[PDB]
């Protein structure tokens, strides 16, 4: 709580989140687990969400979420980018082609969006 | 005409013994008519088609090119 009054706002800033789902393939085998539809791990969606929804603002306190994805083999439809696609507001992808072309930014005009 | 050229610049001339002989000139003219009839049978119908459905649904290839599943 902010002195006399709600908490000020919170500023968050997070790089490559998807080296947290590496990380957790990393061992999911060692855990004895199956291989899910590919190495990843089957609980994937799992520990996604509950890192994603602790990330919401509430009553008390505002916070913005700034998350760099890396995006292998450029598939936007690997199991993990999809998955992770489904937690976020405003959309903002880049094209390796575009950035080829010699722009920055690289942003697609076509794919990023926002519920805004 | 000249003491030793002759010569005619015919508006339109056939070899030919009377104006009976228009059955004649008509053939040819048909004949060019329907090659130009054929040019255009050919030349749409060959590129206009196939190259219409080259670039149709080649999107679709392109868009899935890096696909691992």
């Amino acid at each position: 709580k902010d002195e006399n009054g709600k908490g000020r706002d919170v500023l968050l800033f997070v790089d490559n989140i998807y080296r947290y789902t590496l990380a957790g393939t990393e061992v999911s085998a060692l855990l004895g687990r199956m291989p899910s539809a590919v190495g990843y791990q089957p609980t994937l969606a799992e520990e996604m969400g509950v890192l994603q929804e602790r990330i919401t603002s509430t009553k008390s306190g505002s916070i913005t979420s700034i998350q760099a994805v890396y995006v292998p083999a450029d598939d936007l439809t690997d199991p993990s980018p999809a998955t992770t696609f489904a937690h976020l507001d405003a959309t903002v992808v880049l094209s390796r082609d575009i950035a080829s072309s010699g722009i920055y930014p690289a942003i697609d005009p076509l794919d990023s969006t926002s519920r805004q | 005409v000249q003491p030793h050229v002759v010569t005619v610049l015919a508006d339109t001339a056939i070899r030919a013994d009377n104006l009976d002989e228009a059955a004649i000139l008509e053939a040819r003219k048909n004949a060019e008519q329907l090659l130009a009839n054929q040019k255009s049978d050919l030349d749409s119908a060959a590129a206009l088609a196939a190259l219409a459905e080259t670039a149709a649904q080649l999107e679709t290839i392109r868009k899935i090119k890096n696909r691992a599943q």
